[PDB]
């Protein structure tokens, strides 16, 4: 069971103990997604106001 | 999401709305002149939700008062809290509406609604962030029913991205002014299904029975009915009026309560039940509150919850009490009655606690269920409708104001569709 | 020295950042006005606490923090509370109306109007950095802001700062304190859109913190304040190696290298011992062996799962207090004999260890007692996938009926994104099962 | 009123446990996929332990131990006995067994198998083996075994056939013993005092191996290929009073000294080995489980463990009692209501 890569300093110490070895989208694709959703919103709102106009 | 605009329309609308403002002003420490005289500052932390701030640090209800005749609004003006209302927010005609949806919606109401919308816009423009609107009215007369649904259509036109919330008293023969009430209700329900986000179904039948059977009042007045309604309204709005985690604005409440757009008709309940005089002195224990609030006889919409299933539930406990105890009790009611809560909406009962109790009680619980049992209410209305409509009885009162039988047929159809949509989920 | 920017998003994110920054100042001896009498390099420097604090000419130490919420009340309590002076106004961003527990409302509708303001206030902090490592993002799965806006933010951080690492502290939804029925929807949605943008995520299940509070703090019904001081203790364990001299997890790349060999399985389990009530009259202090042993009790984990029925890919032990390597090795040696710890066949069976000699700091008048030694273990076990199973199940139950979906579609989302996200989660669950079951 | 759910309907045991649970009037069954249950009587494969223990206000309990399949699959059991120091390759009550994969796939100890079989080739010892994984075969030369293994698809074990079994007279026939073990939520190991001898009805014939009715004692097999099924004992099933009386009258022992001491030792060693991997002592849900341990008695009255079954069925007459026993000590011990049929296996020797 071997202790390795041991480092020490005034404030601590750190080491490794081994027990056994091994056996994106772009800026405007995004403003695209956001504006597609905004236009879906405005279409639904317009169908609402056309129904209310009737 | 702060300010709510309150509209009350018609005789019933305005009587219950007046009682509502009396009750909640007392809870928020506001006197009939709008002067604040309170102890806790939990009272003022969210008082701008329902009140504008005036020049002598006075508080004015964000309240518009609408009628097609002046009788009831005159009596509110001279009522105990009458002088607290902005006098320009009283908007009324002279005609009356004659218990006639068509006069409310198409003829008499068309004349007045533009001035109502002027006052509504004047109130909306002052709001730093408007949440939406709450309307109180009945669905069985004419002004509240017909003109209130008119107003809701106009408001949705001018503010399509705000929440529309109503307290709607349903009519019952047990408490009944005129025989055309089912007609007026069916027409109105057709509007409510399409134009509001959350509707509290306050059934005058259930209010009668609670006054009669459990409260032991022999001959209940509209005063005794409105007492129940004022307390229920207080309770269903406490989460909006006080600092809070849960269902704290109209939209978050809607998201929590309305899984399907049309199924937004809520069954409210109150515990303990109080008769306005008896003043009863017993300590209510949390298990008692929880068992009562869930019991049919404490519910304002005359339906049997065991004939349906809860899609969502919002519970609100008021008073100093153990939140460990209420958490335990809420889980015990759901865990021992799990059959009656749809299994395909997990954790659909959400629960809130607020420190300040209502006047007269150390502890109180308000219930808001979106049960599919509510179909029973609508089914009852539709039977009373068909019994008349199949002989087209009393229709002249409506056709004389320009209406066609086909509008009645559509409204009937849409309500029967609403009830089928409720039963789709009761077997799932 | 290389600077880290913390971004706190939503109610949960802002309230947890509050707790952590309180803690950090206590630990580094920074006071509420922001003065640090122990810092003698006045006006700047490249000590390792500068990783989290910048310095001004007047001696003020300022968190490299941005708080963003779509509604004003919570960040207003930051602006007005005990650390009002710590933060510059431009670091606190509020909207006027929130996201109503709606992922789509926070991501699409309201996110779009504030994303640019937020990226500029972030760029302002990055411009004060000589070498920026990347970001620590605090948020909840369940809230509309914390779920939807966070994912928008993460997409745009990957484009604007593409070479930088990004870490999440994510709050996973629990019914005992949750505020909304659609919290499983929000969780799946934001996990799916943030998965490729985040290099290491520390989940915290509010159910586990809640029961730790009940069971070991003698708290009858925990509040967010109880929850958050415990969570900040764990966060400070996890970040102490960026804020202090050492040789283990000295930068953000090291967290990925040490805890994440496969990029999608980037959800390390955190276990933390001891949690001891400050109102305990007599408490026998616990040994290295006892607390390291506690690291392998499910009752001490930030997510309740069973690591015995999974495999490990990595395990770090972060000790704070009086600990020396020989006691740690003694403890590990006997623990392996008495416990079911099995790593994947393609990974060493070992433990990277970090010790800081300063015992855990605890907030005066908190619930937590002071102790002589405490440990946070970070272990990438496949058993954490239990938490996804749970969530996915709930999701399926509602989406089979399309319950509440209309609230999302009405904000401009498309029904189909629900199932693209759910299928991504299915991929995730099966990645875990491949790696850890036979 | 406690609440429970049922996700294995093909379960003979827990069907009767459901019935007895309901007929208390303190338990109510819910529908299969309702979360708010106290007790899950779960499916066999892919039981969702990950979803148990997360409903506040509900102590939850389940009739299976996560990870106990290690003891109840044949290959898993061979691996568990060999690798674990508490049992070891030196183990005296397990037959010499080896895990073999078909070469259709490609771990595997075939090379290790033939070395032992070759020194038994060479040492004039009996050298018949059984190959197992309905799909079994017994033979004296290895080639037969290995190529049978590979014209099937899946993983097998090859185990020393017990060439000298104890044989009941009249009949000169074979038998195996099945014991019903129940491990509760606290890891008490309860042995059910009634076991059963699943017998053969055809005389045991050491020469012609391929006739499997005298060699394999499955209740399935002798109700299908056996001439005398039902001659000596009803259902080819002798119970413990008759077996004890036979041991007394014919061999001068008793069943507890000659056989049961070893069976209790094997049961407790097996379960106390896996205890740290499957215990639910400090977990957020809790497990119990009914196991069926299967033993073979050789002619010198030495017991050998054959296999462990994770979802066992009971012999008919015993259902009533054992099922009541599952309710009293596994279920009602967690969920109280308003002479005992188990031996609690416990032994703390000092050294
Ligand atoms: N641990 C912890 N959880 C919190 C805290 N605040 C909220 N939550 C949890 O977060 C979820 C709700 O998300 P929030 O962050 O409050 O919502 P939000 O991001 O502000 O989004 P919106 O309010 O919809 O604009 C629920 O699961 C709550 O239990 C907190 O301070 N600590
Ligand atoms: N090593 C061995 N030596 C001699 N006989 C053996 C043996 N292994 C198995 N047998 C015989 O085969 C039968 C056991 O078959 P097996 O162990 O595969 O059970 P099984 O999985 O087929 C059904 P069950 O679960 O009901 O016991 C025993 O009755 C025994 O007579
Ligand atoms: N609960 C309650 N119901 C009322 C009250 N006044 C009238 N109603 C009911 O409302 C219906 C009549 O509507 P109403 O408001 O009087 O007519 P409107 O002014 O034209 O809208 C009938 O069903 C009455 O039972 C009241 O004060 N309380
Ligand atoms: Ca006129
Ligand atoms: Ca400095
Ligand atoms: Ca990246
Ligand atoms: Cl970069
Ligand atoms: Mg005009
Ligand atoms: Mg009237
Ligand atoms: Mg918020
Ligand atoms: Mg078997």
């Amino acid at each position: 069971m071997e202790v390795i890569e041991l480092n020490k300093c005034t404030s601590g110490q750190s080491f490794e103990v081994i027990l056994k070895p091994p056996s994106d989208p772009s800026l405007e694709e995004i403003q695209k997604k956001l504006e597609a959703a905004e236009e879906r919103r405005k279409y639904q709102e317009a169908e609402l106001l056309k129904h209310l106009a009737e | 999401m702060r300010e709510i605009v309150h509209i009350q329309a018609g005789q019933c609308g305005n009587q219950i709305g007046a009682k509502f403002w009396e009750v909640i002003s007392d809870e928020h420490g506001i006197d009939p002149t709008g002067s604040y005289h309170g102890d806790s500052d939990l009272q003022l932390e969210r008082i701008n939700v329902y009140y504008n701030e005036a020049t002598g640090n006075k508080y004015v209800p964000r309240a518009i008062l609408v009628d097609l005749e002046p009788g009831t609004m005159d009596s509110v003006r001279s009522g105990p809290f009458g002088q607290i209302f902005r006098p320009d927010n009283f908007v009324f005609g002279q005609s009356g509406a004659g218990n006639n949806w068509a006069k409310g919606h198409y003829t008499e109401g068309a004349e007045l609604v533009d001035s109502v919308l002027d006052v509504v816009r004047k109130e909306s423009e002052s709001c730093d962030c408007l949440q939406g609107f709450q309307l109180t009215h009945s669905l069985g007369g004419g002004t509240g029913s017909g003109m209130g649904t008119l107003l809701i259509s106009k408001i949705r036109e001018e503010y399509p991205d705000r929440i529309m919330n109503t307290f709607s008293v349903m009519p019952s023969p047990k408490v009944s002014d005129t025989v055309v009430e089912p007609y007026n209700a069916t027409l109105s329900v057709h509007q409510l299904v399409e134009n509001t986000d959350e509707t509290y179904c306050i059934d005058n039948e259930a209010l009668y029975d609670i006054c009669f059977r459990t409260l032991k009042l022999t001959t209940p007045t509209y005063g005794d009915l409105n007492h129940l309604v004022s307390a229920t309204m207080s309770g269903v709005t406490t989460c909006l009026r006080f600092p809070g985690q849960l269902n704290a604005d109209l939209r978050k409440l809607a998201v929590n309560m309305v899984p399907f757009p049309r199924l937004h008709f809520f069954m409210p309940g109150f515990a303990p039940l109080t008769s306005r005089g008896s003043q009863q002195y017993r300590a209510l224990t949390v298990p008692e509150l929880t068992q009562q609030m869930f019991d049919s006889k404490n519910m304002m919409a005359a339906c049997d919850p065991r004939h349906g299933r809860y899609l969502t539930v919002a519970a609100i406990f008021r008073g100093r009490m153990s939140m460990k105890e209420v958490d335990e009790q809420m889980l015990n009611v759901q865990n021992k009655n799990s059959s009656y809560f749809v299994e395909w909406i997990p954790n659909n009962v959400k629960t809130a606690v607020c420190d300040i109790p209502p006047r007269g009680l150390k502890m109180s619980a308000t219930f808001i269920g979106n049960s599919t049992a509510i179909q029973e209410l609508f089914k009852r209305i539709s039977e009373q409708f068909t019994a008349m409509f199949r002989r087209k009885a009393f229709l002249h009162w409506y056709t004389g104001e320009g209406m066609d039988e086909m509008e009645f047929t559509e409204a009937e159809s849409n309500m029967n569709d609403l009830v089928s949509e409720y039963q789709q989920y009761q077997d799932a | 020295m290389r600077e880290c920017i913390s971004i706190h998003v939503g109610q949960a994110g802002v309230q947890i950042g509050n707790a952590c920054w309180e803690l950090y100042c206590l630990e580094h001896g920074i006071q509420p006005d922001g003065q640090m009498p122990s810092d003698k390099t006045i006006g700047g420097g490249d000590d390792s606490f500068n990783t989290f604090f910048s310095e001004t000419g007047a001696g003020k130490h300022v968190p490299r923090a941005v708080f963003v919420d779509l509604e004003p009340t919570v960040i207003d309590e930051v602006r007005t509370g005990t650390y009002r002076q710590l933060f510059h106004p431009e670091q606190l961003i509020t909207g006027k109306e929130d996201a109503a527990n709606n992922y789509a409302r926070g991501h699409y509708t309201i996110g779009k109007e504030i994303i640019d303001l937020v990226l500029d206030r972030i760029r302002k902090l990055a411009d004060q950095c000589t070498g920026l490592q990347g970001f620590l993002v605090f948020h909840s799965f369940g809230g509309g802001t914390g779920s939807g806006f966070t994912s928008l933010l993460m997409e745009r951080l990957s484009v604007d700062y593409g070479k930088k690492s990004k870490l999440e502290f994510s709050i996973y939804p629990a019914p005992q304190v949750s505020t909304a029925v659609v919290e499983p929807y929000n969780s799946i949605l934001t996990t799916h859109t943030t998965l490729e943008h985040s290099d290491c995520a520390f989940m915290v299940d509010n159910e586990a913190i809640y029961d730790i509070c009940r069971r070991n703090l003698d708290i009858e019904r925990p509040t967010y304040t109880n929850l958050n001081r415990l969570i900040s203790q764990i966060v400070s364990s996890i970040t102490a190696s960026l804020r202090f001299d050492g040789a283990l997890n000295v930068d953000l790349t090291e967290f990925q290298t040490n805890l994440v060999p496969y990029p999608r399985i980037h959800f390390p389990l955190a276990t933390y011992a001891p949690v001891i009530s400050a109102e305990k009259a007599y408490h026998e202090q616990l040994s290295v062996a006892e607390i390291t042993n506690a690291c392998f009790e499910p009752a001490n984990q930030m997510v309740k799962c069973d690591p015995r029925h999974g495999k490990y890919m990595a395990c770090c032990l972060l000790y704070r207090g009086d600990v020396v390597p020989k006691d740690v090795n003694a403890a590990i040696a006997t623990i392996k004999t008495k416990r079911s710890i099995q790593f994947v066949d393609w990974c060493p069976t070992g433990f990277k260890v970090g010790i800081n000699y300063q015992p855990p700091t605890v907030v005066p008048g908190g619930d937590l007692a002071k102790v002589q030694r405490a440990v946070c273990m970070l272990s990438n076990t496949t058993a954490i996938a239990e938490a996804w199973a749970r969530l996915d199940h709930k999701f399926d139950l509602m989406y089979a009926k399309r319950a509440f979906v209309h609230w999302y579609v009405g904000e401009g989302m498309e029904e189909g994104e629900f199932s693209e996200a759910r299928e991504d989660m299915a991929a995730l669950e099966k990645d875990y099962e491949e790696v850890g079951v036979d | 009123m406690y609440t429970f759910v049922v996700r294995d309907e093909n379960s003979s045991v827990y069907a009767e446990v459901s019935r007895l649970l309901l007929a208390t009037g303190q338990w109510k069954r819910l529908r299969k996929d309702n979360p708010r249950f106290n007790l899950m009587l779960g499916e066999r494969n892919r039981l969702p332990f990950g979803r148990l223990g997360h409903e506040p206000g509900l102590v939850q309990l389940v009739n299976y131990y996560r990870g106990a399949d290690k003891l109840c699959r044949k290959a898993s059991l061979v691996k568990l006995i060999k690798t674990s120091p508490e049992l070891s390759e030196s183990c005296t009550w397990f037959p010499e067994s080896y895990v073999i994969y078909p070469t259709n796939l490609k771990t595997d100890e075939r090379e290790v198998f033939l070395a032992a079989y070759n020194r038994r080739r060479e040492g004039r010892e009996g050298n018949v083996w059984i190959a197992k994984s309905e799909g079994i075969l017994i033979s004296s030369e290895a080639s037969e075994l290995l190529d049978f293994i590979d014209e099937q698809g899946q993983v097998h074990v090859i185990q020393k056939y017990l060439e000298k079994p104890l044989l009941l007279e009249p009949g000169h026939r074979k038998f195996d013993i099945r014991s019903w073990v129940l491990v509760d939520h606290l890891y008490n190991i309860y042995l059910y005092r009634e076991g059963v001898l699943r017998t053969s009805s055809e005389p045991y014939n050491s020469a012609n191996f391929q006739d499997k009715t005298c060699h394999l004692t499955n209740h399935c097999i002798q109700k299908e290929y056996s001439k005398n099924y039902g001659r000596y004992e009803e259902g080819n099933e002798m119970f413990f009073e008759e077996f004890n009386q036979y041991l007394m009258d014919a061999l001068n022992t008793t069943l507890e000294n000659s056989i049961l001491l070893q069976i209790k030792h094997i049961i407790r060693s097996c379960l106390m080995c896996i205890e740290p991997a499957i215990s639910t002592k400090h977990l957020h849900y809790q497990s119990f489980q009914l196991f069926g341990f299967d033993f073979m008695v050789d002619e010198e009255l030495k017991v050998w463990l054959i296999e462990v079954n994770g979802a066992p069925a009971c012999a008919q007459k015993l259902y009533a009692e054992l099922c009541q026993g599952i309710v009293d000590v596994a279920i009602s011990s967690v969920f109280p209501l308003a002479t005992s049929i188990f031996i609690k296996l416990h032994h703390h020797h000092h050294h």
